[PDB]
RNA sequence: GGUUCGUUCCAUGGAAUUAACGUAAACCCUUGCUUUAUUUGUAAAUAUUAUAAAGCAGUUCACCUUUAUAUAGGAAAUGAU
């Protein structure tokens, strides 16, 4: 039967009618009035914001504790009262302690720290990968392996590093060193999740590696160094501080590579680097006189 | 020639903290495509070539990463989403990107040689038993039956052996269509006549290809492969165990 | 990949699957390549030759 | 104490004290964290502390031994009031869907109640009636 | 919300030339666009048309009973506005290719005229006269004048609302009069069922409206009076505005695909 | 917590990441098929028993069912083989 041969037909003019649909689209869609758009769901990844407001944290329900009964007694501090049976966060408190890591993850890009971006829970992926990418650093959206810290050598055995300089330009003559190195672990984390995610946290306390974490009305904020306290468990909440923190890294990203171009670093080589270049030279010595 | 004052060692990859580096940055750059080109139209998956994908252990080995089934299952979502874009509409980005995902594999292939048929028209059948071997010469005749050049009375003295020697001929209805001239070799009684079942039958089918499905249902295309154990040493034979005294 | 498995696809750069009819006279027969008479040619095609 | 010790408040005192001095004695120290200059002067913010929390409503004067002093207080506003004797006379107002998604929070800066019932970016809702009742009441 | 946007060349403040005074035009689109819109806002005030776009509210709300007094508002916007945006100040110069196909389905420049011009007037009720684009998937392009009622819209995906023969004066004993009746009983119970009587292809490309005339009392009732006498009226009014229409623009959203 | 002949595989854990041995895989005999060889074995022969080197083959395909959607299982002389 030709029944299929008809069917081509609609297969084949796919391309046709896309095209022109798209061209009278442009037409006809903004003829009759301008409309508001005062809130697109994407807009916390696309554009997101450099600073937040307070009415920017209660749109996204930063402010929505969790049950009054499921409450750690300790971060009442940050708690403004109690509505619908569930404990407020206040809106003052979150604003200022937000501000607060901003700065953190902006001076840690700024003295050119490696900056980890964890958000583990499951709609938390396309948040955290785009906050890494503003501030040019690592990501983790699963499950962080126990040991990954305090047991690098293990587990960040065989992944690659490489060596740049102020610039960022990859420097050719540490072959010898990239191979015979301790894998690198991260100058500042910021956590999206404290309470699903204590292992990391705490090999972070071991390690003496600072921490920003989201601390809602039930997670321990002794487990991160700069506290904000705010809803983790909505999406739009989370796309939110990520979103300016993101901003806070690519900002300082942007200082250290500007001083860079005037020939001032605002950082020093790292120990392990530095202890290279007495051993390397040492064999340059050595050969010096034979 | 002097290493640069300034140096600090940076991972390349983002994923570098991650359980599986490789297996993301390829898993992250599907989802900015697809995000990109989401947009564009689809087709129904009646009208989708079918493409053999890769596996989770090509993967593994490919990527030399420890990759989750759960989270390539996903992974895989994609390549099947992106796949069904227009061919013409869809850009020269996927097109590479999924070329990457395809199974190039191509199983060994082992075709039998057809028994063919003499100019004289016999076809020669070959079976086999515990361990006895015959060889069949179908022809079109009246329905005499040979066996080593004795009659089949005269070779077997059991009624039973003889209607299994061919009861190809006999469930099919054939036994006054075809004269057969059997040589056998080594085995017993039962041996020797269940080899020959399958040396009438391959030979038959070489006549009438198309009495196989009958020739199944009736137990003659089947090769019996059951075989005498060996004697085992510390046992009175293949499994009988001497007398165990517990004491 | 150590502990990865292979799996069994034909390997048609094999001499055995590349060439299904080992005869000189059919595969010097113009049967591909345009006039590879010599079967020196041939073997220099699938062999590495030193002279 | 099942729980852990986590010292996260102390990771620039742990971590430059490390770093004054070299583990060979007799050499100078090697250069310390990328990150110990950067939060040298952001240092973190006092937790576990319990103090008077905000008071939505006038304590018990009479009570001579009150208990739960640090416990956050319920938050109530005269519309409650209002809200509960509307929409239990009109129960089938909560059918009328409502969305209680926000927008941008800007919602409160085009509500000028002295007009009527109709506002800007709100729907015409029990809230409505309630706000404009409290205007009038007050 | 949805607020009122500028028109093109500053009609507002000055207005047409020949065609409406900058009175009649404050009248007809900012003191009316506006009251509109208004009644617009209300409507979706707190549902999942706060922000979508006039056309995007048309074709969502074609169909639903329950959504009928928000598409007249909102397909009331889109069709006003359509009508001032393809106005020019200075009358324009027909392009050769839109003078070609003209030509080729109409006869005549002159004899669309008189079809929309007299289809405006044999309409007697507020409305709207369109200059649609059908193009089959087989067939070539084809312009025809198609005639919408109160606030039907031309597009496909709103043909539930294509408003276009009034039932009043149409729908009869006479022959011709059942025929209507049939057409009329036809469509509301394929309609209902979910049933298409004239397939369409995917995207609504089968109709483009080009160019609109809006017949409502409002936009010609100050400027050319009632029309008592012959005088102005409704009749002058769309004399004069087959003067001012954008051929240059018309040609540009026809896409008259080139084949001579 | 499921699943598997199986610490097999999947998911998961406020701690795991890996190594060796056993296991498994592979190997030997056996089963079907392909190529090679034909005496001292094979009635003849246009090559089919036997002999013995290498290679291929299965739970493969079809059907049915299928959890948390992640990993699968069942049916057994009347699907193929
Ligand atoms: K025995
Ligand atoms: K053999
Ligand atoms: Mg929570
Ligand atoms: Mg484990
Ligand atoms: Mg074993
Ligand atoms: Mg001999």
């Amino acid at each position: 039967d030709e029944e299929a041969l008809k069917l081509k037909q609609q297969i084949e003019a796919i391309p046709g009618n896309f095209k022109l649909f798209k061209q009278t689209k442009a037409q006809t869609q903004k003829l009759g009035a301008g409309v508001e758009v005062r809130y697109i769901p994407e807009q916390y990844l696309r554009n997101p914001p450099s600073d937040a407001s307070l009415e920017d944290l209660m749109a996204a329900q930063a402010h929505m504790g969790h049950n009054t009964s499921l409450w750690n007694p300790a971060n009442a501090r940050y708690i403004y009262g109690v509505r619908q049976g569930i404990h407020i966060i206040s809106l003052e408190t979150t604003a200022t302690h937000l501000r607060r890591a901003a700065r953190v993850v902006e001076e840690v890009a700024y003295r050119g720290g490696l900056i980890l971006f964890v958000g583990t829970r499951p709609g938390q992926r396309p948040i955290v990968v785009r906050a890494a990418e503003l501030a040019k650093a690592c990501h983790l959206f699963t499950k962080w392996r126990p040991g990954t810290i305090t047991n690098r050598e293990q587990l960040l055995g065989g992944v690659p590093l490489t060596v740049v300089d102020e610039l960022d330009r990859p420097l050719s003559g540490f072959e010898d060193h990239l191979h015979d190195r301790r894998p690198l672990a991260p100058d500042l984390v910021v956590c999206l999740n404290p309470k699903e995610n204590m292992t990391l946290l705490y090999e972070c306390s071991l390690a003496k590696i600072p921490t920003i974490g989201i601390i809602d009305t039930n997670t321990n904020p002794s487990w991160v160094t700069y506290q904000i306290p705010a809803n983790d468990d909505s999406l739009r909440a989370t796309a939110l501080i990520s979103g300016v923190l993101g901003r806070a890294g690519e900002r300082g990203q942007k200082r250290r590579l500007e001083a860079a171009q005037r020939g001032v670093v605002t950082w020093k080589t790292p120990a392990d680097v530095q202890g290279y270049f007495e051993l390397a030279s040492a064999r340059a010595a050595d050969a010096r006189r034979r | 020639f002097k290493l640069h004052p300034y140096a600090r060692a940076v991972p390349v990859s983002p994923s570098y903290f991650t359980r599986t580096p490789r297996f993301y940055d390829n898993y992250l750059s599907l989802e900015k495509l697809m995000e990109e080109y989401e947009d564009l139209p689809v087709i129904p998956a009646t009208a989708v070539e079918r493409v053999a994908w890769k596996t989770l252990e090509d993967i593994r080995k490919e990527l030399g990463e420890q990759v989750k089934a759960s989270e390539f299952a996903r992974c895989l979502a994609l390549v099947k989403r992106l796949n069904s874009i227009h061919p013409d509409l869809k850009p020269q980005e996927i097109k590479d990107v999924l070329d990457s995902f395809r199974r190039n594999v191509q199983p060994f292939t082992n075709v039998a040689k057809p028994i063919p048929i003499d100019q004289f028209g016999r076809a020669c059948g070959v079976g086999k038993r515990k361990a006895s071997s015959a060889r069949a010469f179908v022809v079109e005749g009246t329905g005499e039956v040979l066996v080593n050049g004795k009659t089949l009375a005269e070779y077997f003295g059991r009624v039973h052996d003889r209607e299994s020697a061919v009861w190809a001929l006999r469930a099919t209805n054939r036994i006054d269509k075809y004269n057969v001239w059997v040589k056998v070799e080594g085995g017993g009684t039962t041996g020797q006549a269940e080899a020959i079942t399958l040396a009438i039958a391959k030979a038959l089918l070489a006549h009438e290809p198309a009495l196989k499905p009958a020739l199944r249902r009736a137990g003659c295309v089947t090769r019996d492969p059951r075989k005498v154990e060996r004697k085992k040493h510390g046992h009175v034979k293949a499994r009988k165990m001497p007398t165990w005294v517990k004491r | 990949q150590e502990k990865a498995s292979l799996i069994k696809s034909v390997d048609w750069n094999l001499l055995e699957n590349k060439f299904k009819n080992l005869n000189l006279s059919f595969i010097l027969n113009d049967a591909s390549y345009a006039e590879r008479n010599n079967l020196s040619e041939l073997l220099n095609k699938l062999y590495y030759n030193v002279l | 104490g099942k729980g852990r010790i986590f010292q996260a408040a102390k990771v620039y005192q742990r971590a430059s004290e490390a770093a004054a001095t070299n583990i060979v004695s007799g050499l100078p120290p090697r250069n310390p964290p990328l990150w110990l200059k950067a939060i040298e002067s952001i240092p973190p913010a006092e937790i576990n502390t319990r103090p008077y929390p905000i008071q939505h409503s006038p304590p018990n004067p009479r009570a001579r031994k009150p208990r739960n002093l640090f416990r956050p207080t319920k938050i109530v506003y005269p519309e409650d009031e209002l809200r509960r004797d509307f929409y239990r006379d009109h129960p089938w107002e909560l059918a009328r869907p409502r969305m209680i998604i926000e927008l941008d929070g800007k919602d409160a800066r085009f509500l000028d109640w002295s007009k009527g019932l109709r506002q800007r970016g709100i729907p015409l809702s029990g809230e409505s009636v309630v706000q404009r009742q409290l205007w009038l009441m007050e | 919300q949805h607020y009122l946007m500028p028109l093109r060349d500053n009609f507002e403040q000055e207005g047409i030339r020949n065609f409406l005074s900058p009175g009649s035009v404050n009248m007809a689109y900012t003191e009316y666009q506006t009251f509109i819109l208004e009644k617009l806002n209300a409507l979706v005030v707190g549902t999942d048309f706060e922000q979508k776009d006039t056309k995007s509210i048309v074709l969502a709300t074609a169909r639903d009973p329950e959504l009928a007094h928000v598409f007249n508002h909102a397909s009331m916007a889109h069709n006003n506005h359509f009508f001032f945006d393809h106005l020019s100040p200075v009358p324009v110069k027909m392009g050769d290719k839109l003078f070609y196909h003209i030509n080729e389905n109409f006869g005549s420049v002159d004899t669309l005229r008189d079809e929309m011009i007299g289809t405006a007037v044999s309409m007697f009720g507020p409305g709207f006269v369109w200059l649609v684009r059908t193009q089959l998937p087989g067939q070539p392009v084809a312009l025809r004048v198609m005639a919408t009622y109160l606030a039907g819209s031309p597009y496909p995906g709103a043909h539930w609302r294509r408003q276009e023969m009034d039932a009043q004066t149409s729908i009869g004993s006479s022959p011709q009069g059942l025929s209507n009746g049939q057409r009329f009983f036809e469509r509301s119970a394929a309609g209902f069922k979910g049933n298409k009587l004239e397939p369409t292809a995917p995207g609504g490309t089968d109709l483009i409206p080009i160019l609109c005339l809006n017949t409502w009392e409002y936009a010609w009732l100050r400027e050319y009076g009632t029309g008592v006498g012959g005088m102005g009226g409704k009749l002058a009014y769309a004399q004069s505005w087959w003067n001012m229409i954008d051929w240059a623009k018309v040609e540009e959203e026809a896409r008259l695909e080139t084949r001579i």
